[PDB]
RNA sequence: ACGGCUUUUCCGGAGUGUAAAAAGCUCCGGGAAUAAGGGCUGGGCAAGGCCGGUGGCAGCCGCCGCGGUAAUACCGGCGGCCCGAGUGGUGGCCACUAUUAUUGGGCCUAAAGCGGCCGUAGCCGGGCCCGUAAGUCCCUGGCGAAAUCCCACGGCUCAACCGUGGG
């Protein structure tokens, strides 16, 4: 098999090999993994957990 | 692959890691090259590439792109410095480019090879030519661009067996990445070798920035990293 | 305007002194015992023309394109450069070595009628080899598959006698 | 400056006139179409010419080189104009005499003109009394009629 | 002054997607912009869109999904024949079947793939990939 | 030499028969016109006085030659139809 | 250096060929015999850090640059490289050149925005409904000689060349 390319939670684009992205468990519930790409972090875009629905940086 | 496996084994057992990612590699929690990318890690120890991609230490997988000597003026004469531009790769899907400086040529060559490893990237390969639709990863999957200084580079998919229709620096870099056929167009001062090489490297990196659909992956035979038969 | 002028059948290199190309071509010249560069260049051009026809036919559609597409495949398998079940994409994997293996010089050496490539060339030039009952003195002639096995010594040649001194030395190899 | 103009579908005449107007700013195009080189060429478009030697001279090399370059003054048969021509080779000036006839051709510098450390000389001697000068300088042949 | 409502709309969309906007408003609407938006939605380059009525020429509200590399008008609107699409593809697109050229035919507005299947030409008006 | 007849055609308008043939002869010179004519007239029962050989041609790397000949039923018709040069070259008549 | 072989080509003959000749082609006798040059050798750019001369003189140099008594760059010897019955010199056109730019260039500081503005022709022009069918797209009749170009098959030993069909 092959491997899956991670995707930003806010905008849905793929993460490039060496960009300044981040990922962490949901602060509210801890059941899902949030990914944020460099552009979304720079512009402070909001994000929403797909399980518990808690939103925002 | 028998030699470089034991080289990687030798390096691993006598290495004391100074960084968190180096520790993850030392303890067997990371076993593949593709697992160090796309998560924001800082890569600061060259032993990481030596363990995960040992074949970048072969002579056929390293190229010295150019050597220049530069001068600083002083009241006691001219102080001379060497600048070396070099590149490494695995001829499948990983490539890196680096610059080194030193008082003698050998020091600069060592440092330049060292910095190329630390600047490693993974790319995408495929077949996108109107006159060759073979779904094999011998070319770029679609047209891409890169730039540095006054230099602009555009890379275009080409038919199997065409060769690399590009200047020599671009030839060396593309060969180290595992690409056999391409067409190209350039603007600016290509005789500035540092900028020419950086523009080609940026163009290769930019294959990751194009948005694609699952259907496209089948149509162009897109492969990320190793071809993996 | 101007009337027709007959044009060269081969193309010259874009730069005369490139080290890598010189090394590659020297290896080929030594291996197949060619007389000069232009001979080699001739065969290179033949290969290029084949590929250029395949590249154009892949991106074409219509009724004449299909006829041309099947004619190209048929000609390539008649010369013995592709197997009977090949497709158009297979045209793009042909190498220069495929064409040189079809020279009458090479085939005379491969079958065991001579001991060396140089001897095969002299046998062809002096008129000791017959191809399907006809004597041909051109070492660069490309042999069709249908006539490959009817290639022998000429029936009027000194070599068409198993007791000839030079033939016994050829057979000892 | 805004967008390059005109871009319109029905603006063909103006676009063609613009391209024609600024093509006269290209010195290559202007010289060819106006035939300026033909108007001033002493060789009258020929690749070689024949002339008669009037005297021998020497030209100093330009800075920072030093040396004397040996040349001849030649009067051309076709129109009577006089031009200077270089004599290439070591000791070549010794094979030339006054009233001898020579064949000259271009010296081969940039833009079809002069070259090296001798600007002002545009031609070189190739034959002397219908014998190749290169042979004479090397040997292999003798200059006739003494 | 305003010369071309369709060019403004496509340049606006490509500017907005580069900074991650989730929706846009196309201010002077028209029927041709609506047909182009329908074709864009069919191939998955945009989400839902809706017409909003002022007393003026109307507004379009469009949802973006980050799936557009680039989009733009073609000026002048070159005529094209039914078997001549490849050279225009090489002019505007990055690989052999990558993206769409949008074509105005006497059978309506459609992608160049559908028109090539029908065997008709028309006028080029836009590209999206 | 071994002779093989390829075609015999009837031409009533001219009043002749036209004969195409091959000769197989490895290791031998090109056959002469006299020998070919004698063999042909024996092989077809012709009056040799009205038998004309048009040509005998050899090829580059071959062991055989191709030939063309004509046979008239009447001598006067032959003298009226055929050119003088071919009848002399075949020894039918004498050059003045 | 020994031992053996061959005869494309070469010398002398017979036949065929030809309007007649000559070439060409098939056979027979002799014999490795009868057959290599031009340019280059510091970088661009493949190839010498060897020897002997000359000493800012003579000379070389498309361009960059060599030569001022210890010249890898001039002249010559010996070596080496490229192409080869050819290989160098001079002049012209295209490419190189996105240095003419529709595709596809520039104009703050490098060549280049009229000192400023009003307006004629031209070019470019906001949304909806109905009609027309000039532009535009599709189908089909009559045309755009042959030679020249591309492909397959066939005839000259193959090819160049020539014929039959498709474009
Ligand atoms: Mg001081
Ligand atoms: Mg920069
Ligand atoms: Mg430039
Ligand atoms: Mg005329
Ligand atoms: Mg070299
Ligand atoms: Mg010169
Ligand atoms: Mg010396
Ligand atoms: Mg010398
Ligand atoms: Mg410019
Ligand atoms: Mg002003
Ligand atoms: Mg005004
Ligand atoms: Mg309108
Ligand atoms: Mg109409
Ligand atoms: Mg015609
Ligand atoms: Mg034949
Ligand atoms: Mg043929
Ligand atoms: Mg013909
Ligand atoms: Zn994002
Ligand atoms: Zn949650
Ligand atoms: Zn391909």
């Amino acid at each position: 098999l092959k491997f899956e390319i991670p995707v930003c939670t806010s905008c849905g684009r793929e993460i490039t090999p060496r960009e300044h992205a981040t990922h962490f468990v949901c602060p509210n519930c801890g059941e899902a993994i949030i990914w944020r790409c460099e552009t979304c972090r720079l512009l402070a875009k909001p994000y929403k957990c797909p399980k518990c629905g808690w939103e925002g940086p | 692959s028998q030699e470089w496996k034991e080289y990687a084994k030798r390096v691993l057992d006598e290495w004391q890691p100074k960084t968190k990612l180096g520790m993850l590699v030392k303890e067997g929690q990371i076993t593949d090259i593709h697992e160090i990318f796309r998560k924001g890690y800082q890569i600061k120890e060259p032993e990481i590439i030596d363990v995960l991609l040992p074949e970048v230490n072969a002579r056929e997988n390293q190229e010295i792109l150019d050597i220049a000597l530069t001068v600083r003026m002083t009241d006691s004469g001219r102080r001379v410095r060497f600048r070396v531009l070099a590149a490494v790769g695995n001829r499948d899907g990983y490539v890196g480019l680096g610059i080194g400086h030193g008082r003698e040529v050998g020091i600069a060559i060592r440092k330049a090879i060292n910095y190329a490893k630390l600047n490693i990237i993974e790319i995408k390969r495929g077949c996108g030519s109107w006159e060759c639709r073979c779904r094999r990863p011998h070319s770029v999957p679609f047209t891409v661009e890169g730039k540095e200084g006054s230099v602009r580079v555009k890379l275009i998919p080409g038919p199997r067996g065409l060769g690399l229709v590009i200047g020599d620096v671009g030839k060396k870099i593309l060969r180290l990445a595992g690409i056999q056929d391409v067409w190209s167009q350039t603007l600016g001062e290509t005789r500035t070798t540092v900028n020419f090489a950086k523009a080609v490297f940026n163009a290769l990196y930019n294959t990751n920035k194009v948005v694609v659909t699952p259907e496209m992956i089948e149509r162009y035979g897109i492969v990320v990293g190793r071809a993996m038969p | 305007g101007d009337p027709k002028r007959q044009r060269k059948k081969y193309e010259t290199p874009p730069h005369p002194w490139i080290k890598e190309r010189l090394d590659r071509e020297r290896v080929l010249m030594d291996k197949y015992e060619l007389k000069n560069k232009k001979e080699l260049w001739k065969h290179e051009t033949q290969l290029k023309n084949f590929r250029r026809r395949a590249r154009r036919l892949l991106a074409a559609r219509g009724k004449q394109a299909e006829i041309e597409r099947e004619q190209l495949l048929a000609r390539l398998k008649r010369l013995g450069l592709l197997p009977e079940d090949a497709v158009l994409d297979d045209v793009l994997s042909l190498t220069i070595e495929d064409i040189l293996e079809r020279r009458l010089q090479t085939i005379v050496y491969k079958k065991g009628l001579a001991r060396t490539m140089r001897q095969a060339r002299q046998l062809i030039v002096h008129g000791h080899i017959e191809v399907n009952g006809q004597i041909i003195r051109s070492p660069s002639y490309l042999v069709l598959k249908e006539e490959e096995d009817t290639i022998t010594y000429a029936r009027t040649s000194p070599f068409a006698n198993p007791q000839h001194p030079e033939r016994m030395m050829i057979e000892k190899a | 400056p805004g967008k390059k103009a005109p871009n319109g579908e029905f603006a063909g005449r103006k676009l063609k006139l613009k391209r024609k107007k600024f093509r006269w700013s290209d010195i290559r195009y202007k010289r060819r179409v106006l035939r300026l080189k033909e108007k001033s060429d002493p060789l009258e478009g020929a690749p070689q010419a024949r002339g008669i030697v009037l005297e021998k001279i020497a030209v100093e090399a330009k800075q920072p080189n030093s040396g004397m370059r040996k040349a001849v003054r030649v009067q051309l048969i076709k129109n009577g104009k006089v031009v200077t021509a270089f004599c290439p080779g070591d000791g070549a000036i010794k094979f030339i005499d006054e009233h001898d006839e020579v064949i000259i051709e271009g010296i081969g510098g940039p833009k079809g003109g002069s070259m090296g450390d001798i600007p002002g000389i545009r031609y070189k001697v190739v034959k002397v009394n219908r014998v190749s000068l290169k042979e004479l300088v090397k040997g292999r042949k003798e200059k006739p009629r003494r | 002054t305003l010369l071309d409502p369709l060019a403004n709309a496509l340049s606006h969309i490509t500017n907005s997607e580069r900074v991650g906007k989730r929706e846009v408003y196309i201010k002077p609407a028209s029927k041709l912009i609506g047909e182009v938006l329908r074709v864009m939605q069919k191939y998955g380059y945009i989400g839902e869109f809706e017409f909003i009525d002022d007393g003026r020429a109307g507004v379009y509200r469009v949802q973006l999904l980050g799936k557009i590399n680039k989009a733009g008008a073609i000026k002048p609107r070159f005529p094209v024949k039914a078997r001549d699409y490849e050279r225009w593809e090489k002019r505007f697109l990055p690989a052999f079947e990558f993206g769409i050229l949008i074509v105005s035919t006497s059978q309506g507005v459609m992608s160049h793939k559908e028109a090539r299947e029908k065997g008709i030409g028309g006028r080029l008006i836009a590209y999206v990939y | 030499m071994e002779i093989k007849i390829t075609e015999v055609k009837e031409n009533k308008l001219i009043g002749r028969k036209e004969i195409y043939f091959e000769i197989y002869h490895p290791g031998e010179p090109t056959p002469s016109r006299k020998d070919v004519k004698g063999k042909l007239v024996a092989m077809l029962d012709l009056n040799p006085e009205t038998t004309v050989i048009q040509y005998i041609r050899s090829y580059f790397g071959s062991y055989k030659s191709k030939g063309y000949a004509k046979y008239y039923y009447d001598k006067d018709r032959m003298l009226y139809i055929e050119p003088e040069y071919i009848l002399i070259r075949d020894g039918i008549i004498e050059k003045k």
